[PDB]
């Protein structure tokens, strides 16, 4: 949801909240029983029961308004 | 005398008393042990269920 809630440039910072989330998960794993951290992840993505999930949904919705028409590119420095 | 047969009838208690004594202390650990086997298999039981559960979601159509 947060990811959800801001611009493209919030992936970095989702990568690193899903690492740290994936590594806590195998902390706790170690003396409790839990779901694997990939069906969580497809639970909270809504990507189970359903082809696409929630971020390629934000990220199409991301580049159609936002990333496209406000965003000049430089292949000097790619 | 009667006063070696009371000891000797008494120790007959003893032994009696103790054998009892040794039976109830192994159900106790016996029921600790069988409890704690018990929910350990539960645990992965329910672990199992879920995860059946979320492959049949997974794998539906429709």
């Amino acid at each position: 949801g947060r990811f959800e809630s801001e611009d493209l440039t919030s992936i970095v910072e989702l990568d690193g909240l899903l690492e740290i989330n994936r590594m806590t998960h195998k902390l706790l794993s170690r003396y409790l029983t839990l779901d694997g951290f990939d069906a969580m992840f497809r639970e909270a993505n809504h990507n189970v029961s359903a082809p696409y999930g929630r971020i390629t949904l934000h990220v199409f919705w991301e580049l159609n308004y936002d990333f496209l028409p406000n965003y000049c590119y430089n292949g000097s420095t790619n | 005398r009667e006063i070696h047969q009371d000891w000797a009838n008494r120790e007959y208690i003893e032994i009696i008393t103790s054998s009892i004594k040794k039976i109830a202390d192994f159900l106790n650990s016996f029921d600790m042990s069988c409890r704690s086997r018990l929910a350990t298999l539960n645990e992965k039981l329910t672990a199992l269920e879920r995860r059946i559960e979320y492959i049949e979601a997974r794998v539906t159509k429709g």
